[PDB]
RNA sequence: GUUUGACCUCAAAUCAGGUAGGAGUACCCGCUGAACUUAAGCAUAUCAAUAAGCGGAGGAAAAGAAACCAACCGGGAUUGCCUUAGUAACGGCGAGUGAAGCGGCAAAAGCUCAAAUUUGAAAUCUGGUACCUUCGGUGCCCGAGUUGUAAUUUGGAGAGGG
């Protein structure tokens, strides 16, 4: 039979922490962009996600972080724009 | 017809020939003879637990465990921290899942609570 | 650019725009135009007040 | 490599950088080091000697004269 | 706290602020010394965390190594923050290397700022949790790959992939080739 | 002329202040508060000097010399450690935060201004760490806050607070834009 | 829109058009 | 009138000659837009829509010894899992012929293809995906090899034979000798539920 | 050797030490009830089986009430300050029991404690007292 | 106020007090690094991650409390010995190279910072200096220090109240 095991640290993975969420986005919009993301957010406006996302997994290392990288993006023009 | 001569090396450099193995038993009988006038009362080494061997081969055997955990301690009525000054072995990484495992040790635990005779700090 | 084109055995030249952009690589001089060095911080997340 | 590519190659460690405003004294250091060390070919190699090398750099004289050198060391080598 | 905006900032390198940030201060490190003493850390946060305590006894170094090594290609296989560890531990040689890192960098040079406690100094032989390093078997920590950018270069680790270089590459490799004899032979 | 080096350092230094180009986040500072208002700040901050080292030794063997032979209010004082201060704001316990333009290191202060902004503390970038300093006993201070305090200087506070806001916030709504340095 | 063959949904999208676009690391 | 794109990607756990198989394969298909290396299954469709792809060869290695190709068509077409027993590279010294790299391949097939819709689906997508568009960009017009597929025990054996001409045709076998065992059909792109099984 | 030669040739003197019978027969230290009952003739463990004492906990490799009685008999067989004492005095004499109105008090519970803290130690203060 | 004063950075002093070098080097930690040889002549390879060279420690050094192993009915820091075992793997698949988990045993021991306000109080520390019961303690003074020394907290959670 099983005996339910105590809980450990990546279980709550990655717990919320609603003040780093805060502090993170707090640096983000301070220390402005780096030179590429600077290209990449214009290149999303003229170009699209297809081309911007191709430059974001050349400059990075993999995929998923040309995933995160582009929709990070994403939301910095969703709210400079917007609200 | 095979051999496989491992001597194409400077080999002659390091050959180490083991003729203090007498000297080195009587030297670790020394050591814990010492150890026991050290620590008088005590047996000589921390209460350790029952634990089952990994790997389809082996887990036949039952064997000695590094220490209990968090879980066994508690559940024979005692803290891990007063654990170690009564000499029981704690395991903090270790995890609990097999029942047979858990009352063995708990078991192995109360049995020695009963035996012992605690010093009074006085 | 001392190599050989494919298309014909005529020595393959570059364009003007592209000897441009390269200069404008090894002295950094900004590739993409249209683009603002000094944009104006929007504070995309300094607009709204927390409770 | 096309156009498109080398644009995004274009924003280095060193972009976004005033250079017409700043005095000498700082440029002169700052040059220096904002070399990012890009691989190269030994087919680059062979154009680029072969852009530099101008009219003079071998006429019939030094030829000539390089066949006068070699001469006197196919002799120095019989005056042992 | 202040600390977390402090090292969240310093993970972007090459964001418009900390982008000028390194463009002075690289220019300024040039215009001194090749090692030279630094006032304070430039980056409190990551010395701290590398366990800089702002108390008499700790000194921030700031020092400067070259960069890179088929003759251009001829390796030198050890790395340039041991090098610079190394150099800032003859020049300072009462002090003990701690730890060291990064602050600035360049085509030509890379920068450090190590930091060093005083093992003679009374404000640190007193204090339990920082007196260890007056116990003589510190005694240039970084001249042996003690301190933590040397454990990654001798490729000290746990794991299958380490087996070569786990307890030291030289004393495993002295252990696996020898012949062990036995009193009664094995 | 011929200077030292380190003095030719330092005179290279200002200029190099000026001439670059310089991010929004700086140049944040230096856009900082003017005189009067400098000068009406620390009349109240004069009066929450932190109890020195010196007069917290002689009180504290009053309180010896007399309470072991033969009620008071929690007192009052600036609030002086940015560890402190970042914790006092975004708890909202900060009503007016004094921020230094001149930092060792630059990126030590450089969110402080917009966490302010964001958090709706009243901030004022007030000009001189050594002039933070005086106020509270310390050689430098990089910020000064001002959490609780005696309702004799309540009103003049919360005018304070709405003067740095006129003077200071109304002015400089620019200065979230625009790079600095561009002077020829 | 649709359905799979059993008890799920399915997202038809359109189908994709192989296009030389004006960067494809290759040309004409 | 016919234009399609094939995506060659890889696994992490993928060993010597599996890796000679992805090269070989991006030698002989002109419309191979080769790529490095994937870490993880759902990720797959999107690197497609970014290179405009209308095939994706994903080769598994989940055991270091073993070989799954799970051919697709991107946006919702049903993927199809092989394992790969026998193989024999491109860079293996008995097989003696030159094709042109990525010249139009003519697909030779089997009657045993057209007995169920089972094994007619796998006919058709080997035509478009393992063949070639008509204008491919890198490719070679004079026609120079086959691809030799054939059903026999369950599996289809691959060969690429080059034509011998002498001046009437020989032809000499070269090129990825393989067989595939047909594993496992997904209804869509390798997500909902599996039509196929063993 | 070259160092040795010049010490066994010197006038100086070797640093001789005779510490090898002392390296066996190590004097048992940290209990006298021990230390009186413990023959030097048996070995360690001999000398715990004597007493009856367990030597290992792990059953060892290899092959195999006196004195526990006088353990077992020595076995078997935190006041207030002067200002904690004058403030319960305080605070019994202007409330009695009333632990509510006790600890709302802002005059003598200074320090804002629960009902409690203040129950448990003026019954400290009452056991010492009358 | 064309004055006076805070700081910041950089200096100097036969200033007060300290400390580093050189020796030894068997073992130990690094850096640097061959060749004779052996492979069929031989750019790989081998001798060899060796010798020589250079630095750095102690009684041991190093390692060490998992970004470990596994696939179990799961073990549980390192190090060492027997075993794994000439096994897995590498290699003109040639000469040759060549582990590790498990099992047994020796020995066993655990912890500490940074990152969340002491903010009803820098609670911390060095030096100078006068005494005393002097590997220190106490008093007073100059400082270090809020760009953070103390107490609390380290995932085995932990903290504030009742």
């Amino acid at each position: 039979t099983s005996m339910t095991p105590a809980p450990k640290i990546s279980y709550k993975k990655g717990a919320a922490s609603n003040r780093t969420k805060f502090v993170r986005s707090l640096v983000r919009e301070i220390a402005g962009l780096s030179p590429y993301e600077r290209r990449l957010i214009d290149l999303i406006r003229n170009s699209g996600e297809k081309r911007a996302r191709k430059v974001a997994k050349k400059r990075l290392g993999s995929f998923t972080r040309a995933k995160a990288k582009v929709e990070e993006m994403n939301n910095i023009i969703a709210a400079s724009r917007r609200h | 017809p095979i051999l496989k001569n491992h001597f194409r090396k400077h080999w002659q450099e390091r050959v180490k020939v083991h003729f203090d193995q007498a000297g080195k038993k009587v030297s670790r009988r020394n050591a814990r003879a010492t150890r026991a006038a050290k620590i008088a009362p005590r047996p000589l080494d921390l209460l350790r637990p029952v634990v089952r061997a990994p790997t389809v081969k082996y887990n036949r055997k039952v064997r000695a465990g590094r220490g209990f955990t968090l879980a066994e301690v508690k559940a024979a009525g005692l803290t891990a921290a007063y654990a170690r000054t009564i000499g029981i072995a704690v395991d903090h990484r270790r995890q609990n899942r097999n029942q047979e495992i858990f009352d063995a040790n708990v078991q192995r635990l109360k049995e020695y609570q009963s035996k012992i005779i605690v010093f009074p700090r006085n | 650019t001392g190599l050989l084109d494919k298309n014909s055995g005529s020595s393959l030249n570059l364009t003007k725009e592209e000897l441009e952009l390269i200069s404008k690589i090894q002295r950094n001089e900004q590739t993409d135009d249209s683009i603002n060095p000094y944009e104006p911080l929007i504070d995309w997340f300094t607009r709204h007040e927390e409770v | 490599k096309n156009k498109h590519d080398l644009v995004d190659e274009g924003f280095n460690r060193y972009t976004f950088r005033d250079t017409e405003n700043l005095p000498d004294w700082f440029l002169e250091d700052e040059k220096e080091h904002s070399k990012i060390n890009k691989p190269i070919t030994k087919e680059a190699a062979m154009a680029i000697k072969e852009k530099i090398k101008a009219m003079n750099a071998r006429p019939i004289k030094k030829v000539a004269e390089a066949k006068a050198r070699k001469r006197m060391r196919a002799v120095a080598r019989l005056e042992k | 706290g202040a600390y977390k905006y402090l090292e969240e900032l310093q993970r972007k390198k090459q964001s418009d602020v900390l982008r000028f940030l390194q463009r002075v201060r690289v220019w300024e490190y040039r215009q001194k010394n090749v090692i030279h003493r630094a006032a304070r850390p430039t980056r409190p946060d990551k010395a701290r965390r590398l366990g800089y305590k702002a108390k008499q006894g700790f000194v921030i170094y700031r020092v400067r190594v070259r960069r890179g090594n088929g003759v251009n290609e001829l390796k030198y296989q050890r790395s340039l923050r041991a090098t610079a560890e190394e150099r800032v531990g003859r020049r300072a040689a009462n002090l003990r290397v701690l730890n060291s890192y990064w602050v600035n960098q360049d085509s030509t040079y890379k920068y450090f700022e190590v930091i060093l406690v005083d093992p003679q100094h009374k404000a640190i032989r007193r204090d339990a949790r920082y007196n260890w390093i007056c116990d003589p078997v510190h005694k240039h920590r970084e001249a042996r790959g003690l301190t933590a950018t040397g454990k990654k270069s001798r490729g000290i680790n746990k794991g299958h992939k380490f087996n070569n270089t786990k307890a030291g590459r030289r004393k495993t490799w002295k252990r696996q080739n020898t012949l062990s004899l036995w009193r009664y032979r094995k | 002329v011929k200077w030292p080096e380190y003095v030719r350092v330092q005179r290279q230094k200002k200029i190099l202040s000026i001439r670059l180009k310089v991010p929004p986040t700086i140049a944040q500072f230096q856009y900082t508060l003017d005189r009067n208002t400098a000068a009406e700040t620390f009349k109240l901050f004069n009066k929450y000097r932190p109890e020195t080292a010196a007069e917290k030794k002689e009180r504290l063997t009053k309180e010896a010399a007399a309470v072991a032979e033969g009620a008071s209010p929690k007192p009052y004082a600036v609030k002086y450690g940015l560890n402190h201060v970042v914790a006092l704001i975004e708890n909202k316990k900060a009503k007016l935060v004094l921020i230094a333009n001149d930092v060792d290191p630059i990126e030590l202060v450089v969110f402080l201004p917009a966490l302010c902004k964001k958090m709706g503390v009243p901030y004022a970038i007030v000009k001189g760490k050594a002039r933070l300093g005086t106020l509270v006993n310390q050689k430098t201070s990089a910020v000064a806050a001002l959490t609780e305090v005696r309702a004799e200087d309540e009103a003049a506070l919360a005018k304070l607070v709405s003067t740095i806001d006129a003077n200071f916030a109304d002015k400089y709504d620019e200065v979230k834009k625009h790079w600095g340095g561009g002077i020829l | 829109y649709s359905k799979y063959a059993d008890g799920s949904d399915r997202i038809i999208k359109p189908e994709i058009n192989p296009v030389y676009d004006s960067d494809d690391s290759d040309a004409e | 009138m016919n234009k399609q794109r094939t995506l060659l990607i890889s696994s992490r756990g993928v060993n010597y000659r599996h890796r000679h198989l992805i090269q070989d394969l991006s030698g002989l298909l002109p419309h191979s837009r080769k790529e490095p290396k994937l870490d993880t299954l759902q990720q797959l469709n999107e690197i497609a829509e970014l290179y405009n792809c209308n095939n994706v060869l994903f080769f598994e290695a989940r055991k270091h010894q073993d070989l799954y190709l799970w051919l697709s068509k991107p946006p919702n077409g049903p993927t199809i899992k092989f394992y790969i027993q026998n193989l024999h590279t491109m860079d293996e010294l008995n097989f003696t012929g030159n094709c042109l790299k990525g010249s139009r391949p003519v697909l030779s097939f089997d009657q045993r293809f057209e007995s169920s819709p089972h094994y007619q689906l796998i006919k058709e997508l080997l035509v478009h995906n393992f063949g070639v568009p008509p204008n491919a960009r890198k490719s070679k017009p004079f026609i120079d090899h086959v691809m030799s597929f054939s059903i026999v025990d369950d599996k289809i054996w691959v060969r690429t034979y080059e034509i011998s001409h002498s001046t009437d045709i020989s032809l000499v076998e070269i090129g990825p000798r393989f067989v595939m065992t047909v594993i496992l059909i997904l209804e869509g792109s390798f997500g909902g539920p599996k039509i196929y099984e063993n | 050797s070259v160092r040795k030669r010049k010490m066994n040739r010197s006038s100086v003197g070797k640093a001789t030490r005779r510490n090898k019978d002392k390296q066996r027969k190590i004097n048992i230290q940290s209990n006298p009830i021990i230390a009186a009952n413990w023959d030097y003739s048996l070995t360690m463990a001999q000398n715990y089986k004597k007493l009856g004492l367990r030597a290992k906990l792990q059953t060892p490799a290899g092959g195999k009430e006196t004195e526990v009685v006088k353990k077992l008999e020595e076995l078997a067989s935190r006041s207030q300050s002067e200002r904690e004492e004058e403030w319960l005095e305080k605070l019994y004499k202007k409330h009695g029991d009333d632990y509510k109105k006790m600890f709302f008090d802002k005059k003598l519970n200074i320090y804002q404690q629960s009902e409690g803290d203040l129950k448990r130690r003026l019954l400290r203060w009452k056991k010492r007292n009358g």
